[PDB]
This record gives structure tokens, C-alpha cells and sequence, in this order.
């Protein structure tokens, strides 16, 4: 999964 | 609410001590509970709220994808009829999943957003509608789904408006905006160049804006950027 | 119960599909569900059955102990007076662990246990209810502590007992068991020769045993082996 | 800690 914040 | 009768200090120290405890439930019924006064928040009572949700709304979203893939195993050609059971409990973790996101979407709307006038704030708010509105999509497969979709690209689009207007290319909060709905565009519009192409660009202009940033400004910045760079190479 | 509706199978396969999703909370009531249908469990219900309520409350224990340590750092000379929310937050997590070791023995009373006729199964839930005796020693304080470490040290030595009639000294059960009244000797009751002493002549029958037995249950038996080894390092 | 199982 790609990133997130 | 069950936190009506506690003070707000006192929800916020406890919040505190929810996450190094690593209680996130806790975290977030608490930061509920203050955000639940009716004061705007800080921006470390921001920071607070976020963290407690993501987490478990993350934990949440991991269990979904395991049974998810369990569930679509099942449906395959070969595989052995097991019952409803699978689907059941896929549709419980769902369920309980979308209750959290309605939850922190009924913060925002009731009433952090419109109260909120600073970018930063408005910014912040903002970002979070979209990733809650994100997570909804992740698991939408009926007659809203479309709706759900343009709701989170609707939030992620006005975040963005603020974001180029009022804050510099580095500032924290924008670049994690783009970052996110950056993954927007890849995994739920179906559109992996615009996904791309707001990375790069984020990644480029923050780059070019490094040189005005204290050692710490840097540190914060620079952190972002590797996850847009990551995601860069994950995708190309 | 609100497991009362659901068939014995689905919640088995259910509490199969939690673990893999790593749901550990919904594992456990959905175990708890299964053992109030009344039936006697399988060894396999009963491994669902002790990982369930041991991740939740292994997890209510770290966070025990997080707060229990700020809380005495809170009552050093020279600590700031912050006021009585740590100990409540200490308190709150403290009665949800006490609940939880409360509903594991109230299981175990109700009937597990005096439907348990067979060594395997007698043993497993006396050290289960050794155990949960142990987490509720680990927390106590006042009059009752001194007959919840009995209760706990009752337990364990009731299954020590038939555990050494019963089984071979390699039993991974046998095995098991020793190692957890072992850790009861040296946390709990203040005994850290008993502790050394039981860890060490555990592990000794064991090896000497170990000649009997197939490759499968060789693993099984020296995987908790080196634990007892690991506890001997640690305290020697 | 020590190890329980
Ligand atoms: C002033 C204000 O409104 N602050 C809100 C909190 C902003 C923080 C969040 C944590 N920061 C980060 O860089 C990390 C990567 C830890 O997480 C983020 C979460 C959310 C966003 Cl929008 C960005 C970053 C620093 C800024
Ligand atoms: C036949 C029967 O009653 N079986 C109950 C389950 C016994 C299993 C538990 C898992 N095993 C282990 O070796 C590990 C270390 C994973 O965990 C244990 C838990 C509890 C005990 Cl008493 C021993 C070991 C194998 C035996
Ligand atoms: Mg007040
Ligand atoms: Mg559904
Ligand atoms: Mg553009
Ligand atoms: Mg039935
Ligand atoms: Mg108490
Ligand atoms: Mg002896």
C-alpha cells in the first residue's frame, strides 16, 4: 500500500 | 456523551497518555469528548484527534483487506462452499469501519470546519473530510459509491485551493495534503498520471523551497518529501 | 449473550477468520460464545479459545504497566502535582483487565472445568485459571491480594500435580505450564528459587525425554524448552 | 518480562 499521513 | 461530565484538560492529558499506552480507541473516544466542549482546537490538539482516528480507523482497514481477500478466495472457481460466514464478518469489520468514519466526519461538520479560519486549521480539516470520505470509498460498492468519491475529491480539492493560496510549498500540512490525495487519484479515482503528476510537482516545488527552512523546518519537510518519493517509485 | 443466535460452527470459524485479521478482542468473544453452547471443547477450540484472551489482555497489561509507571514517577519527590487523571486512567484500564480475567474465570467455573475429564484438557484450563488469577494478582492491592495469589498458586499446583501423573515430561502442555508457575513463583509470590529451581528441573526431564519422541514433537517440545533456558538466563 | 505462554 502506498504511503499517506 | 459518555465524556460530557469530564473536563477538557483532563480529556486531552488523557488522550495523551491513551497514545503512549498505545490505547487508540481510548485516544480517540477522549479527543472526541474534547472536541465535543465546542472550543476550536490547537494545533497539537489537532495533531491528537488525528493520530487517535488514524489508527483506528488503520487497524480497521488492515482487518477489512484481509477479509476482503479471504472473501474474493472463496469466490473463485475451485474453491469449497463455506457458508455465509466469511461475508458476515467482512460486513461486520465494514460496518463498524464505516461507523468510525461517520464519526470523525460528524466532528468535522459539526462544527470544526466552519469554525475554522486559519489555513492550517481549514487545511487540516479539510484533508481529514477527504481521507474519511477516502476510506468510505475503499469500501463502497453500491449506488453512493460515486458520491462518496467526489465527496473525498471535493474535500482534497478545496484543501488544495487553501493550500497553494495561503501556505508555502514546504509547509508540512499542504505537502501531506498532497500526498494523500495524491494516493486518491492512484488507488480510488482510477487515475494513476494525475497521481504522479501532483507528487512530482509537490515533490519539486518543496524542493526548490528547502533553502528558507530552519534544520528543524527541513527535517519536517524533507520527511514528507521521501513519501512522495516513495510513492513515486512504487508507481513508475 | 449476543452470540446466543449463532451457530456453534460459525463462531468457531469465525474466531479462525478474527485471528487471521489479527481482531483479537472479537476473536475472544466469539470463543466465549462458543464455550457457552455448553459442549465440551477440542484441543483445537481450546489453543482459539487461550491465544484469544491472552492477546487482549497481554495487550491490557502492557498498557497497565505504562501507566502504572508514569503514575509512580507522578508520586517521586520533585514531581508536579497534575492531578488525580492518571490514576483514573490507570484505574479505568485496570477494571476493563480485571473484567476480562473475571470473564475467562467465570468460563472456566461455568463449565470448562468440571466437564474436564481427560489430562490434556484438565491441566490446560488449570493453568488458564492459574493465570488469570496471576494478571488479577499482578494488579491487586488490598485485602483480597494475598487470597488471589492462593487461588492462583492452587490452580497451578493442581495441574502440576496431575500433569506429572498424566503426561510425559516433553507434553508441550506439562511444558507450558511449568514455565508459567515458574514465572508465578518469581513475580508473584516472591519465591525466585522455587522459580529457578522449578525452570530448571523442568528442562531437565524434559531433555532426558526428548529420545522418545518424532521430529514434529521434538520442535514442539524444545520451542518451550528454550523459554525455560531463556528464564534462566535472565534470572541466573 | 519473562516468557509465559
Ligand atoms: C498547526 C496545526 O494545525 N497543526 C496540526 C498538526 C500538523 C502536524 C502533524 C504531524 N506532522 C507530520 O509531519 C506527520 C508526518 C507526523 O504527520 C502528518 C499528519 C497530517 C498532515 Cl496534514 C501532515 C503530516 C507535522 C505537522
Ligand atoms: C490437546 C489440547 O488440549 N490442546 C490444547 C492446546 C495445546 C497447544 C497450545 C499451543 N502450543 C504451544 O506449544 C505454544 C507455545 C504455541 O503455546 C502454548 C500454550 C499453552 C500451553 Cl499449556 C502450552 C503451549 C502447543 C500445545
Ligand atoms: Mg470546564
Ligand atoms: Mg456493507
Ligand atoms: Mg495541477
Ligand atoms: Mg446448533
Ligand atoms: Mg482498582
Ligand atoms: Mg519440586
Amino acid at each position: 500500500f502506498p504511503a499517506t499521513v | 456523551g459518555a465524556m460530557g461530565s469530564m473536563e477538557r484538560a483532563s480529556l486531552i492529558q488523557k488522550a495523551k497518555l491513551a497514545e503512549q499506552a498505545e490505547r487508540y480507541e481510548d485516544m480517540a473516544a477522549f479527543m472526541k469528548g474534547a472536541v465535543e466542549k465546542g472550543e476550536e482546537l490547537s494545533c497539537e490538539e489537532r495533531n491528537l484527534l488525528s493520530v487517535a482516528y488514524k489508527n483506528v480507523v488503520g487497524g480497521q482497514r488492515a482487518a477489512w483487506r484481509v477479509l476482503s481477500s479471504i472473501e474474493q478466495k472463496s469466490n473463485e472457481e475451485g474453491s469449497e462452499e463455506k457458508g455465509p460466514e466469511v461475508r458476515e464478518y467482512r460486513e461486520k469489520v465494514e460496518t463498524e469501519l464505516q461507523g468510525v468514519c461517520d464519526t470523525v466526519l460528524g466532528l468535522l461538520d459539526s462544527h470544526l470546519i466552519k469554525e475554522a479560519g486559519d489555513a492550517e486549521s481549514r487545511v487540516f480539516y479539510l484533508k481529514m473530510k477527504g481521507d474519511y470520505y477516502r476510506y468510505l470509498a475503499e469500501v463502497a460498492t453500491g449506488d453512493d459509491k460515486k458520491r462518496i468519491i467526489d465527496s473525498a475529491r471535493s474535500a482534497y480539492q478545496e484543501a488544495m485551493d487553501i493550500s497553494k493560496k495561503e501556505m508555502p510549498p514546504t509547509n508540512p500540512i499542504r505537502l501531506g495534503l498532497a500526498l494523500n490525495f495524491s494516493v486518491f487519484h492512484y488507488e480510488i479515482a482510477n487515475s494513476p498520471e494525475e497521481a504522479i503528476s501532483l507528487a512530482k510537482t509537490t515533490f519539486d516545488e518543496a524542493m526548490a523551497d528547502l533553502h528558507t527552512l530552519s534544520e528543524d523546518s527541513y527535517k519536517d519537510s524533507t520527511l514528507i518529501m521521501q513519501l512522495l518519493r516513495d510513492n513515486l517509485t512504487l508507481w513508475t
